[PDB]
């Protein structure tokens, strides 16, 4: 079975940079190689086949080259919308084999998150559970610390976070943190706070509400 | 103009069976070799198999992980390709894509689990008292996926729909948020349209400031 090993597994580059990804076949595969782009949430799209032929309507800034065992995928000028995982595929023999993919990220200037806190709805409190949500909107880079406090007590092990992929225009991330408490625990405390630490903030930002109010 | 529409994906018992369909238009179907590829959540593309044209005696080739369990077939008169899946394992859990080698379909999720279908609750993330954030919490569902739109798809700018999180309960939760002008909060209606097709659950939730 023909191994396709891609390099590198992940890449960070600036907008306008020439980007290069290589794929090494474990045998001669002639020019029987395709490159696929998979953007966040979407099906993979064919960019290059026969190692170097561009599929119809694909932008000229995408190119492939190589023969036998060594293959190159090039973006001449990386654009914001090029956020994706790129895959090579071998197709001379069954079984066809994919590379493990190269996740392409964009470096840009620091952007501080906008922070929002959301109390649990009255509708949810009827169910015996309370979800408190902290939103960090449109920040770069990805590294961000969210701390939950309930009446000054740091909360640990009772929250989960989710982060979007890099936005296809502004190259920012967004992050939601959900603190899950019992209705009884929620009703027993007053002050609910999320504290956000980020390179873009001169010092940590806290958003809070008082349950009663 | 070229379309591949996958259907037949859903929740199935381990040891169970399922047939996927791929409805093709915009190309001379009978001349193309149809492929299935699958992707487990947060993982790479894995080739499933290929069926060649009538000229090639409808010859079929399979990945080793599926051979003996999965059958690819085609009906050229219907412009349709099929993936029959028998003796399903938890490891078969993935989004399944159909291709004519040049174009791929949207793909369809197969979940192999003994876990029960559960429909979500939808709760407001109400805006505070000039940019405002608001949203919908889609809580406690299985299996994936849910879809969220805002005002039936008329509101797309400033929308972030987060990846679903698997909770300790073994149920999913997902938040969708939008940032809007704070001046618009009094006047403009904001509705998140939630659909969990596996549980036949469709909700429209109006989100507004708490009084």
């Amino acid at each position: 079975d023909i191994q396709m090993t891609q390099s590198p597994s992940s890449l960070s580059a600036s907008v306008g940079d020439r980007v290069t990804i290589t794929c090494k076949a474990s045998q001669d595969v002639n020019t029987a190689v395709a490159w696929y782009q998979q953007k966040p949430g979407k099906a993979p799209k064919l960019l290059i086949y026969w190692a170097s032929t561009r599929h119809t309507g694909v932008p000229s800034r995408f190119s492939g080259s190589g023969s036998g065992t060594d293959f190159t995928f090039t973006i001449s000028s990386l654009q914001p919308e090029d956020i994706a995982t790129y895959y090579c595929l071998q197709y001379i023999n069954y079984p066809y084999t994919f590379g493990q993919g190269t996740k392409l990220e964009i470096k840009r200037t620091v952007a501080a998150p906008s922070v929002f806190i959301f109390p649990p709805s009255d509708e949810q409190l009827k169910s015996g559970t309370a979800s408190v949500v902290c939103l960090l909107n449109n920040f770069y880079p990805r590294e961000a610390k969210v701390q939950w406090k309930v009446d000054n007590a740091l909360q640990s092990g009772n929250s989960q976070e989710s982060v979007t992929e890099q936005d296809s225009k502004d190259s920012t991330y967004s992050l939601s943190s959900t603190l899950t408490l019992s209705k009884a625990d929620y009703e027993k405390h007053k002050v609910y706070a999320c504290e956000v630490t980020h390179q873009g903030l001169s010092s940590p930002v806290t958003k809070s509400f008082n349950r009663g109010e | 103009e070229v379309q591949l529409v996958e259907s037949g994906g859903g929740l199935v018992q381990p040891g169970g069976s399922l047939k996927l369909s791929c409805a093709a238009s915009g190309f001379t179907f009978s001349n193309y070799w149809m492929n299935w590829v699958r992707q487990a959540s947060g993982k790479g593309l894995e080739w499933v198999g290929e069926i060649r044209s009538k000229s090639n005696n409808y010859a079929t080739h399979y990945a080793e992980s599926v051979k003996g369990r999965f059958t690819i077939s085609r009906d050229d008169s219907k412009n349709t390709a099929y993936l029959q899946m028998n003796s399903l394992k938890t490891e078969d859990t993935a989004v399944y894509y159909c291709s004519n080698r040049y174009y791929w379909g949207q793909g369809t999720l197969v979940t192999v689990s003994s876990a029960s279908t559960k429909g979500p609750s939808v709760f407001p993330l109400a805006p505070s008292s000039g940019t405002a954030a608001l949203g919908c919490l889609v809580k406690d569902y299985f299996p994936e996926p849910v879809t969220v739109s805002w005002n039936s798809g008329a509101l797309t700018s400033g929308v972030h729909t987060f990846p679903a999180v698997l909770q300790s309960s073994g149920l999913y939760s997902l938040s969708s948020v939008v940032t809007v002008p704070s001046s618009s909060l009094g006047t403009q209606t904001y509705i998140c349209n939630v659909n969990h097709k596996p549980s036949n659950t469709k909700v429209d939730k109006k989100v507004e400031p708490k009084s």
